[PDB]
């Protein structure tokens, strides 16, 4: 066999950490994305892009460090180190937000490499590649939130910054500006995530509480053998319990486990669709019938109208410091406030 | 009147809500943590104005 | 009209619960 | 079961700790000095506590020009 | 910059002591494959 | 016309019916508010 | 409430079209030998 | 039986009925195009390309007919506002009719191919089994695609035998269909150079012709045939879906940022033109040139075209809409009637004050007025008890130059405040809100709706690519893994190379 | 199966199912064209992005 | 002519080719030395 | 007779070596005063 | 080979982690990031 | 034309409900054993 | 126990065509009066 | 919307004519 097949042999050796052809893409990009995040959150400022401190070196903690997006004036520049903005200057590149695109782009190709890894390993051990298919949901979320959304907006500045508190700000921005909780695609996401967590808990608990006694120990974990032919728990008893408790129960184990893939994966895909809309400010912001009634009838109030007042406060009170390129000056008298507060 | 300030919030479908905006509204701030069963109200009309259904549910 | 529509869909779901529970395909051990 | 030496074997051997009693503290001290010499500030362009603002300036040095942002930061830094 | 030699010399002195105590076994592994 | 050998019967069992109707009805309960707007 | 006049027909067909699709498939499954 | 999500797999081994299904799908798409054009013609108002162009009216396929040279109606109007034009057959109506007739012919061919599915052509002469030689089919289709691509660029876009394409000035004031010469230098790769579109189709077409001939005449290498499963039609579905989502992301991007193929007179302005005050800068440039030439303020502003002023208005920004705010932009702010003219605000001292414009991000926005240096000088307060900058305290007036209100001045504070509220949207227009019962809430344009649908479809088709690519490469295990799966293949240490029985230790 | 006049004319075009060239065939040439195409897409992307800025190429409505 | 960003483009293109070239040369070299036994 | 320098060895040190360096840096930072 | 018992390595390594994380919490109250 | 707003849903349901009734009965007739 | 009174139901193709014609023509007739 | 409704029903009728003629249950002598 030729050099390609010799290379294929070495790439697919059974070792502690499997490499594979996909590893050529995955390992550099994953390592650089992670290394970029640790480097930036440890040493790198956001003073010139956001007017923020964002690193351990400046005094931030694990919750407040971030690798922040570039300034809005960078637009959607790839911000390559050798590009026209940094012109090869590593220090300037960091000050300009170059680590943000570095992490986002290497992270994107790393995620491609990881899903290729799932295909490659499944093919080598001889299993169907449903794990790779389930991973399309993380990828749809990453691509829609970190790439499509800022690409629809004015610049990378409005992408999420890579940090704990930075992400929290992203949540609150989406409430105040997009009314994102009102969006039926986000609601489907919530259902998929919370339903996924429910299925996770309920399935694990059911298996663990319909186990057969397959050993003498009061700690029951040792009474299982991976190569055994027999089910380790009673599907029949599990089915009767839930039929009598809840009204319906699983009876087909293949359907049950497919459903566990389907629910969270579909939920994440739906949330991605909503975010693609928010890229264009195509929000579910209002109910027109509500606004017409409320505008004409000052005694009409719902929780929907209450939440918009919260949104209006969020926008007015957060925009001047959250969007410094806009140079907003809102004199005290224009700020929306209720009584006393 | 969720916040006890005589500013009643509409929760029900027949009173201008849809599935997304509708709610059973919490009982009045004037009640606080007081137990407010139906038989504490002078009338069902009072009971409804003050958010009685929320406590029962 | 909207209220009727919302309550109609809800009522169909409750009816569906009844049939899905009491008129389910019975689990059979084969 | 893939042929590499087991980790528990390695990290309980004297030779491992002869090596890493040198290498681990050496790396730690190098990282310390990277900060304590101030070198980390200049590699990454991070402001020291006395370098966020000039003494009387009240305006953050936000970058506002894509293609001359490099010179803009340079000017912002010379004003300190 | 002196600060690079002051920061890299700890890391450089560590890579020298680790090849020194692994040389009897690094060349041994090398001669086996080839 | 000779019979096409690629034809196959199609099935939808009762559980799939109940699951499908639930999906459809719950989707309608969710999206109807936005259709009325 | 001044709702969209097409909301009713939109909701009605959204329910009915896929629902009848499923009922058609279910019933012809039951009637198979 | 087959579950509901697999019913169409009966076509996998039936080339003739697969062609029938593809014909039926093509019939439905062409039928949609024809019906969509007829519906738009039944609702389009052609009487004002200045303030009521197609993109204000929710027109989706009309700009695509106009982009390639169909600009007239049999009823005598053209979309550039001409009267008494003769388009020949290829009016909007003729295009619609042609698509309806095509739909019908395709429907009939689908019936034939469904009934007469068992054609000798679809059988492998050796085995008698159904067989499509997909590698050679690719070459044939690529050759044809290349010829058509080349012909579109060399004859249609050039006007050499065809009408050309829509082109316009940088501010979308004088667009029309023109012949366009190819651009063969580096500016051909500028998305805003239409000559690059012409050069693309000539050059790519020739490349497609050559590659097509290659793929007709050279068989795939055995290594590639096996690895991509070229005997399996689902491999073609996988990579075709991949190509299609790439193309869909591209057209979403060029719609949102603008290019020579997404002109603003057909799809509306972009959001970035509002972000960068693109039209405001050109308006200001023209006014200053007029003043420099001796014009009065009224004359200078009266010289601004209403069409240019209308682009400088946030109600035409495609990033101001809502997912469930349906219909034409006219359904929101109304049918624009006339420019009111440029509002100039002044305080009692007589300083000119400027209203801070609303960014696209904000559903609502305060009214704040600054002097030329950005110093706040007046606003509309929320809390009143500590107001310092109210229009009443600062004696704010507004005078209009150009448009309907030219030469008028308003001093009544509520009136001045109402104009200031409109000025956060940019230039101020009078709208007919009655004809459509408009609700006063901004909606997006065809540019926005096109971008949304195609980005969403592109992302969904990524899943399709993943799914059918998986089905192709894992066909042997579609029904499950081998019942006698060797435990040594999945446990560590038995084989040196994963999944290779010949490397057993 | 059914022979038709058009089917007989087209028969040779659907006759080489499964035919391959030996081994790697033109794979190396294919890889070169793929590499050039990658560079091409990178060029047009960076022009659109204002990462690659060329004389006489003003990426704006103003050209 | 050749603008600074075109020069930058060539620098990036060459840098990526070097990284990929060195990567594959190293992997190929290693794969040739440490072959699987069959 | 186990090998010493393996893929696993490299993977371990690409993570472990910077981690210790970074932890020394962050430790030093705890004594910076404004 | 096995001269240093695994339980001592785990105990010492664990104590090292506690020390370094303890230092990080100390730094939350002193110098940069302390609000003072 | 100011037509009755319920005319559309009335006509749609008038067509669809009985048509769907017949389609159900036809298809489950075809699928019975032959 | 199974109910012995059950019977299968049938609608042949001609009846389907006849019924659809009846429904569609009735709808074509009555729709004008529904819109009014 | 009324015109669309009228033309839709008409079009469905013409489609039914097509299926009733060319996709009829074939008359068979037994
Ligand atoms: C599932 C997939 C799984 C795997 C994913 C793997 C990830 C691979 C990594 C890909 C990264 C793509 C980066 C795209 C950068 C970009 O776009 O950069 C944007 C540039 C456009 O530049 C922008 O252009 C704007 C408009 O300017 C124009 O208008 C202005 C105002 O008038 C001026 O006139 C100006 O001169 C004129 O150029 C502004 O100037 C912005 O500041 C500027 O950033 O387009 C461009 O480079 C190219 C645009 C055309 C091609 C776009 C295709 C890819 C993107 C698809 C998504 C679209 C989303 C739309 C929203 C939904
Ligand atoms: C496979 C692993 C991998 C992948 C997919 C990427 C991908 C990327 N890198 Mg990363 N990187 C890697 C490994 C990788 N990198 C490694 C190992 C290092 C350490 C050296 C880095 C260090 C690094 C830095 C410092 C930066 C990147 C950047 C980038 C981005 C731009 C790259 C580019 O434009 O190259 C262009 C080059 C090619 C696409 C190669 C083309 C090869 C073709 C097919 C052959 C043609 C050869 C050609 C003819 C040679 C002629 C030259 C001559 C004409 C002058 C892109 C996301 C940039 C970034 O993220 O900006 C935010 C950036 O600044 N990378
Ligand atoms: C590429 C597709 C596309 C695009 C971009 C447009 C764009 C446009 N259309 Mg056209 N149209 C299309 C296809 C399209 N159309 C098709 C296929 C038809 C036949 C139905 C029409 C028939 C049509 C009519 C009759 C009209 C338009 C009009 C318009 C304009 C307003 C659009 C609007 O308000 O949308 C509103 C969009 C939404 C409310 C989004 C809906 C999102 C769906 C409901 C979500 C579904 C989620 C799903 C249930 C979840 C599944 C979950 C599961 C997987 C678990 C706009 C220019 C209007 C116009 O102004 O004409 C002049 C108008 O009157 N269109
Ligand atoms: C060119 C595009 C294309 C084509 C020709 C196919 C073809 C096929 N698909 Mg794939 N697929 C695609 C894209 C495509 N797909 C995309 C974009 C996705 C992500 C959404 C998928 C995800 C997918 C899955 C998960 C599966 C398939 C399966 C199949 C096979 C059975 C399909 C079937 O019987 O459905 C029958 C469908 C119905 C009876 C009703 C579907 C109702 C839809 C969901 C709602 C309304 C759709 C509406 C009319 C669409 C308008 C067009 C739209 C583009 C605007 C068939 C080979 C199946 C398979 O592999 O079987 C072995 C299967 O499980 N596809
Ligand atoms: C068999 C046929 C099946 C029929 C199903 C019936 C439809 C049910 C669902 C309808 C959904 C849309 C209802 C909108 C409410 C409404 O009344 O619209 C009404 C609008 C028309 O808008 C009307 O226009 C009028 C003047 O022409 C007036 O302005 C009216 O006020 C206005 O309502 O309908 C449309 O525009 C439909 C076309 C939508 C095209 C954009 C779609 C792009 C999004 C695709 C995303 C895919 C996501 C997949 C996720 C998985
Ligand atoms: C082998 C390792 C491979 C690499 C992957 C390791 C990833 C770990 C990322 C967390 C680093 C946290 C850190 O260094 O905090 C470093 C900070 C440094 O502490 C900060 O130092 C500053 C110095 O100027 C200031 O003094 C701040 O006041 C002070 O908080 O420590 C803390 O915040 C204390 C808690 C940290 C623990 C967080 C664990 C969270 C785990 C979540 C899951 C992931
Ligand atoms: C954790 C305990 C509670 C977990 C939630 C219960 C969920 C539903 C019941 C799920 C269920 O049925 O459990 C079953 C599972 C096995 O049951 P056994 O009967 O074998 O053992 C429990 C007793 O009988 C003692 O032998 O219980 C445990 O493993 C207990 C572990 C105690 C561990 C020490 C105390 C807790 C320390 C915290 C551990 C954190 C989690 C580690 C993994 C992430
Ligand atoms: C960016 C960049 C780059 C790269 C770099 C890198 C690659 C780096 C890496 C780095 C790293 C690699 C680092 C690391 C670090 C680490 C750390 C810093 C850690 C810490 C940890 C901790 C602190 C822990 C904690 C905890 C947890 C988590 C849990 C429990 C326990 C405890 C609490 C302890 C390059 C040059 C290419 C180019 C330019 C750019
Ligand atoms: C037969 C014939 C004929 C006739 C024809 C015709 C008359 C046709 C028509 C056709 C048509 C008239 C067609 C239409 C179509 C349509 C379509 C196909 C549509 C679809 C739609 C869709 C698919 C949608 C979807 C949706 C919705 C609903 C909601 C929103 C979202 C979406 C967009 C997804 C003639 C005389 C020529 C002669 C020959 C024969
Ligand atoms: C307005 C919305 C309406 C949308 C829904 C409309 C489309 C519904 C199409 C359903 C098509 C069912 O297709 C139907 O398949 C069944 C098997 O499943 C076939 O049945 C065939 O197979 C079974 C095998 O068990 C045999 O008993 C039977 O004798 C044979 O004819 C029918 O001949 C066919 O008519
Ligand atoms: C909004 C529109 C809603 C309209 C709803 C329409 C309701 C239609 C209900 C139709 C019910 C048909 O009822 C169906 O009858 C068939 C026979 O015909 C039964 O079928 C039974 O008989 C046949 C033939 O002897 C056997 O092949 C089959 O095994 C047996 O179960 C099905 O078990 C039953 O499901
Ligand atoms: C990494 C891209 C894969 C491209 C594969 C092209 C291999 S090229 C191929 O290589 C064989 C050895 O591998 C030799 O037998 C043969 O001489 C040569 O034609
Ligand atoms: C199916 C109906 C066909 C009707 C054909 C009417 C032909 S009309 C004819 O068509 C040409 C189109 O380019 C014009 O150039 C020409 O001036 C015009 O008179
Ligand atoms: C009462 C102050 C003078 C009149 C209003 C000044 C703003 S202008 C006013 O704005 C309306 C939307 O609110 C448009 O519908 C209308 O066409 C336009 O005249
Ligand atoms: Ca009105
Ligand atoms: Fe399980
Ligand atoms: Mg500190």
């Amino acid at each position: 066999r030729g050099w390609f097949d010799i290379l294929d042999d070495w790439l697919k050796r059974d070792r502690f950490v499997f490499v594979g052809w996909s590893g050529i893409l995955l390992f550099p990009c994953a390592y650089l994305a992670l290394g970029g995040w640790l480097t930036g959150t440890t040493f790198v400022t956001s003073w010139y892009t956001h007017g923020l401190a964002s690193s351990y070196l400046e005094g931030c903690n694990f919750l407040t460090v971030a690798v922040s997006t570039p300034a809005n004036s960078m637009g959607h520049s790839l911000l390559l180190l050798w590009g026209p903005e940094a012109q090869g200057d590593f220090t300037r590149w960091c000050q300009l937000g170059g680590l943000w695109t570095f992490i986002a782009l290497h992270g994107a190709f790393g995620l491609i490499g990881f899903m290729l890894r799932q295909f490659e390993i499944a093919r080598l051990v001889g299993v169907r590649p449903y794990n790779a298919i389930a991973f399309s949901a993380p990828i749809a979320v990453f691509v829609s939130v970190f790439l499509i959304y800022p690409l629809g907006q004015s610049s990378w500045f409005f992408a999420p910054s890579f940090g704990v508190a930075a992400i929290f700000r992203f949540l609150l921005f989406f409430q105040g500006f997009h009314n994102w909780t009102l969006n039926p695609f986000h609601m489907m996401g919530v259902a998929g995530v919370l339903g996924g967590a429910l299925l996770c808990a309920i399935h694990g608990a059911t298996v663990e509480n319909t186990l057969f006694q397959d050993g003498e120990g009061a700690s029951t974990f040792r009474a299982f053998n991976p190569t055994q032919a027999e089910e380790t728990y009673s599907m029949v008893t599990a089915n009767r319990f839930w039929s009598q408790i809840f009204g319906i129960a699983f009876s087909n184990k293949r359907w049950l486990h497919f459903f566990m893939l389907f629910v969270p994966v579909t939920g994440l895909w739906m949330s991605a669709i909503g975010v693609v809309g928010l890229a264009l400010n195509l929000r579910s912001y209002d109910f027109i019938s509500q606004e017409i009634r409320a505008a004409e009838d000052p005694e009409f109030e719902t929780f929907y109208t209450k939440n918009l007042l919260l949104n209006e406060g969020i926008r007015a009170w957060m925009a001047p410091q959250d969007q410094p390129h806009e140079n907003f000056v809102f004199p005290e008298e224009v700020l929306p406030r209720g009584n006393a507060l | 009147d969720i916040d006890g300030i005589r500013e009643p919030v509409s929760g029900s479908l027949l009173y201008g809500n849809n599935i997304i905006t509708g709610a059973v509204v919490p009982s009045s701030n004037a009640i606080g943590l007081h137990f407010y069963p139906i038989w504490e109200a002078a009338s069902l009309d009072e009971w409804l104005y003050n958010g009685g259904p929320y406590q029962l549910i | 009209m909207e209220t009727i529509t919302y309550v109609f869909i809800f009522a169909c779901i409750i009816a569906l619960f009844f049939f899905a529970i009491f008129f389910r395909e019975p689990p059979r051990i084969t | 079961t893939t042929g590499e030496r087991p980790f528990s074997d390695i990290i309980t051997s004297v030779r491992y700790w002869v090596i890493h009693s040198i290498t681990i503290p050496a790396l730690f001290i190098a990282g310390w000095l990277f900060v304590s010499t101030g070198l980390a500030y200049d590699v990454f362009g991070t402001p020291r506590p006395d370098s966020y603002y000039a003494q009387e300036q009240r305006s953050i040095p936000l970058v506002t020009d894509r293609f001359e942002a490099k010179q803009q930061v340079e000017t912002f830094l010379e004003q300190l | 910059d002196w600060r690079v030699l002051v920061v890299l010399l700890p890391v450089l002195l560590a890579a020298g002591w680790a090849v020194r105590n692994i040389l009897p076994y690094a060349v041994k592994q090398v001669q086996k494959l080839l | 016309m000779e019979p096409n050998p690629n034809r196959q019967p199609v099935e939808l069992n009762r559980t799939s019916l109940y699951l499908g109707l639930l999906l459809i009805l719950v989707l309608a309960l969710l999206f109807s508010s936005y259709f009325f707007n | 409430m001044e709702v969209n006049q097409l909301g009713l027909i939109a909701t009605a067909l959204f329910v009915l079209v896929p629902s009848v699709f499923l009922i058609i498939l279910y019933v012809q499954t039951e009637s198979q030998q | 039986g087959l579950p509901w999500y697999r019913v169409h797999t009966v076509l996998i081994n039936d080339p003739g009925r697969l062609i029938a299904a593809h014909l039926m799908h093509t019939a439905l798409v062409a039928g949609w195009a024809g019906s969509m054009a007829l519906y738009e013609l039944a609702t389009f108002d052609p009487s004002d390309p200045v303030l009521n162009p197609m993109w204000r009216q929710g027109m989706f396929v009309l700009p695509f007919m106009a982009r390639l040279g169909v600009t007239g109606s049999w009823s005598g109007w053209s979309i550039t506002g001409e009267t008494g034009i003769d388009p020949g057959f290829w009016s909007f109506e003729g295009v619609a009719l042609a698509h309806i007739v095509l739909s019908g012919l395709l429907f009939l061919a689908a019936c034939w191919h469904w009934v007469y599915w068992d054609l000798e052509l679809f059988r492998d002469p050796r085995t008698g089994e159904p067989a499509l030689d997909l590698p050679k089919m690719f070459g044939i289709h690529l050759f044809l695609a290349g010829l058509l691509c080349f012909g579109f660029g060399a004859f249609h876009l050039t006007g050499l035998f065809g009408p050309g394409m829509w082109v316009s000035d940088p501010y979308g004031l004088t667009g029309s269909v023109q012949p366009v010469a190819p651009e063969w230098g580096p500016d051909g790769f500028n998305p805003y150079n239409p000559g690059g579109v012409v050069a693309h189709h000539i050059a790519a077409g020739i490349v497609g012709i050559i590659a097509g001939l290659f793929h007709i005449l050279v068989r795939p290498p055995q290594r590639l045939y096996k690895a991509l499963r070229m005997g399996n039609i689902e491999t073609v579905l996988s990579s075709s879906i991949a190509a299609v989502f790439f193309a869909a992301f591209v057209v979403a991007g060029t719609m949102w940022y603008g290019s020579a193929t997404t002109p603003i007179e057909l799809f509306g302005p972009t959001r970035y033109q509002w972000d960068s005050s693109y039209f405001q800068q050109e308006i200001n440039r023209r006014v200053q040139a007029s003043l420099a030439s001796g014009a009065t303020l009224e004359e200078a502003w009266s010289a601004i075209p209403e069409k240019l002023a209308f682009y400088d208005y946030i109600g035409n920004n495609p990033a101001k809409g809502g997912l469930f705010r349906t219909g034409p932009m006219n359904k929101g702010d109304g049918i624009a009637q006339a420019w009111k003219g440029h509002a100039v605000f002044r305080n009692k001292e007589g300083e000119e004050l400027f209203v801070r414009r609303m960014p696209a991000f904000f559903e609502s926005f305060p009214v704040i007025l600054t002097d030329k240096n950005g110093v706040v000088k007046a606003d509309i307060p929320f809390r009143r008890a500590e107001s310092k900058y109210s229009f009443e305290q600062q004696g704010v007036t507004v005078s209009f130059y150009g448009g309907e209100l030219n030469g008028q001045t308003f001093t009544d504070p509520p009136t001045v405040k109402s104009y200031a509220r409109k000025a956060i949207f940019g230039e101020i227009f009078e709208f007919d809100t009655e004809t459509l019962n408009s609700d006063g809430i901004f909606r997006t344009s065809p540019r926005g709706w096109f971008t949304f649908a195609h980005a969403v479809f592109a992302l969904l088709f990524f899943f399709g690519h993943i799914w059918h690519g998986a089905r192709t490469l894992f066909r042997d295990v579609f029904s499950g893994i081998d019942p006698e799966l060797s435990p040594e293949q999945v446990e560590w240490g038995f084989y040196q190379k994963v999944g290779d029985v010949t490397t057993r230790k | 199966a059914r022979r038709t006049w058009l089917g007989d004319i087209l028969r040779p075009l659907n006759s080489e199912y499964g035919k391959v060239a030996p081994g790697w065939g033109t794979t190396p040439l294919m890889a070169v064209f793929m590499g050039l195409f990658l560079v091409f897409l990178l060029i047009i992307l960076e022009i659109y992005n204002s990462t690659l800025i060329l004389d006489g190429v003003n990426v704006s409505w103003k050209a | 002519t050749i603008t600074p960003s075109l020069k930058g483009f060539f620098i990036g293109l060459l840098s990526g080719a070097v990284v990929l070239g060195l990567t594959f040369a190293v992997l190929i070299a290693i794969s040739q030395i440490d072959k699987v036994q069959r | 007779s186990y090998p010493i320098f393996t893929v696993r060895w490299v993977a371990v040190h690409t993570l472990a070596v910077p981690t210790i360096f970074f932890l020394g840096a962050i430790a030093a930072m705890q004594f910076i005063q404004r | 080979g096995g001269r240093i018992p695994l339980w001592i390595v785990a105990t010492v390594a664990g104590m090292g982690v506690i020390v370094i994380v303890g230092l990080f919490f100390y730094g939350a109250y002193a110098g940069l990031g302390s609000s003072l």
